[PDB]
């Protein structure tokens, strides 16, 4: 009949757009694991350094 | 001659109205969007215009 056209053309971008808004709610949060682990990247090469130089100076001074 | 027309070109999704007024009828013929051009095609054959 002519109400089940109707429930068709909603049928479709209900489904369009809630696809796109759950890739998008991916997005965001696939970036946001990949910035927490490469804050925490810079974050252990840092510590390695202040070893490495701390041990060497007290070598020295000693 | 009107009603067949949209009917063969527009299947059974489309609703033909009309309500009398004293003489003729005013109709009225609704259909889905998008429709439009194939809707419109249909009176243009039988030589009805909007």
């Amino acid at each position: 009949k002519l109400e089940a056209i109707l429930s068709q053309e909603v049928e479709a971008e209900i489904q369009a757009l809630l696809q796109e808004a759950e890739a998008k709610a991916e997005a965001v949060k696939r970036e946001a694991e990949e910035k927490a682990k490469a804050l925490l990247q810079a974050r252990e090469r840092a510590l390695e350094a202040q070893y490495r130089a701390a041990l060497r100076r007290a070598e020295s001074a000693g | 001659l009107v009603e067949e027309a949209l009917r063969k070109a527009l299947e059974d999704r489309y609703l033909l109205a009309h309500e009398a007024y004293a003489g003729g009828v005013p109709a009225l013929v609704v259909v889905h969007r998008k429709e439009v051009d194939q809707a419109k095609a249909a009176l243009s054959r039988a030589g009805v215009a909007e």
